[PDB]
């Protein structure tokens, strides 16, 4: 039965997605705490192959700031996808969505409590997605996102991918590799 | 809570 009053399903955080075009051009685009609120959000918004170039979509729990000095970012770090310039019309849009359904579905079992968020940059010399948790020293943690994460995307098995800490892309080598 | 073909089956 269609109800008069439909009930949306809600997600175990809620969420909020930022654009960037430092801390001037920040702006909170929507939050949202149910499935069919996200998509509602995803279906009216430009793609990130749309988007001027140097501009970034962020997508973070309520309350944390898509930015390395937030209280939860700090001692973090980040899980780097970089994709070449041809990537853009055949990667870059089906990556995004897929880390956004990897964030609001919790794909990361006990350790999705670590992940802030994730961030794509869009830029000439390539585009840039990554998700970003809260400490880079909780290596199972930061290990079994890494993993599940590059599959769940369907990286080739040849590319490897790299963990970098906030703290030495702020001063990169990489603190893990899946 | 959700699979991805629970969230995905949402997509109205
Ligand atoms: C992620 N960034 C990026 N950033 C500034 O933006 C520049 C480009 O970073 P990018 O967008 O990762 O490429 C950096 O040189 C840096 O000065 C930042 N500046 C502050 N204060 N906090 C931040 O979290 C960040
Ligand atoms: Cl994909």
């Amino acid at each position: 039965a269609n109800p008069e009053h439909y009930i949306k399903h809600p997600l175990q955080n809620r969420w909020a997605l930022w654009f960037f075009k430092w801390q001037a051009n920040l702006r909170l685009i929507s939050k949202f705490d149910t499935v069919e609120d996200f998509w509602a959000l995803y279906n009216h918004i430009q793609l990130s192959s749309n988007l001027m170039p140097g501009c970034d979509y962020s997508l973070f729990k309520d309350g944390i700031e898509p930015m390395w000095e937030d209280e939860k970012n700090k001692r973090g770090g980040r899980w780097l996808i970089t994709l070449n310039k041809q990537q853009r019309r055949s990667d870059l849009d089906r990556f995004w969505l897929e880390t956004l359904l990897c964030l609001i579905g919790e794909s990361f079992d006990d350790y999705s409590d670590d992940v802030c968020g994730a961030v794509v940059n869009v830029r000439a010399k390539g585009d840039k997605i990554a998700i970003w948790t809260t400490e880079c020293e909780n290596r199972e943690a930061v290990t079994h996102i890494g993993r599940v994460y590059k599959e769940r995307l369907g990286l080739p098995p040849k590319i490897v991918i790299g963990y970098q800490s906030h703290a030495d892309t702020a001063t990169t080598k990489n603190r893990f590799v899946v | 809570r959700y699979s991805r073909l629970q969230l995905l089956l949402l997509f109205r």
